[PDB]
């Protein structure tokens, strides 16, 4: 099947608490270029292994 | 003198009379309030539904804005 590496992507990942992310909708406006390119990669190529 | 039961007249109680009478509502007057409450009802209700649209789009925006989720 060929799985991803044990080291994994992104060191120290994700925020500590939820709802905090939902409270701020300003994440849509600021920093969208890295978000949309990941989104464009994922719909064209459905594999998570390719666009990690 | 011998005393017995005495008679009393005055007004004679007034026997057999219709005490029932129509009050408040007449017919045409209550329908003006009835449809009037409906016209006020729908107009005030839909203003909150339009105010809900301000929230509706903004609530679903949170999922679109958050892609690391």
């Amino acid at each position: 099947e060929l799985p991803s590496l044990e080291d994994l992507k992104v060191q120290e990942v994700k925020v500590s608490s939820s709802v905090l992310k939902a409270a701020a909708h300003h994440y849509g406006a600021q920093c969208d270029k890295p978000n949309k390119e990941f989104m464009l990669c994922r719909w064209e190529e459905k594999d998570p292994r390719r666009c990690l | 003198x011998x005393x017995x039961x005495x008679x009393x007249x005055x007004x004679x109680x007034x026997x057999x009379x219709x005490x029932x009478x129509x009050x408040x509502x007449x017919g045409y007057s209550m329908f003006a309030v009835g449809i009037g409450a409906l016209l006020f009802g729908y107009w005030s209700m839909m203003k909150w539904n339009r105010e809900r649209r301000r929230l509706q789009i903004e609530d679903f925006e949170a999922r679109i804005a958050l892609m690391p989720l």
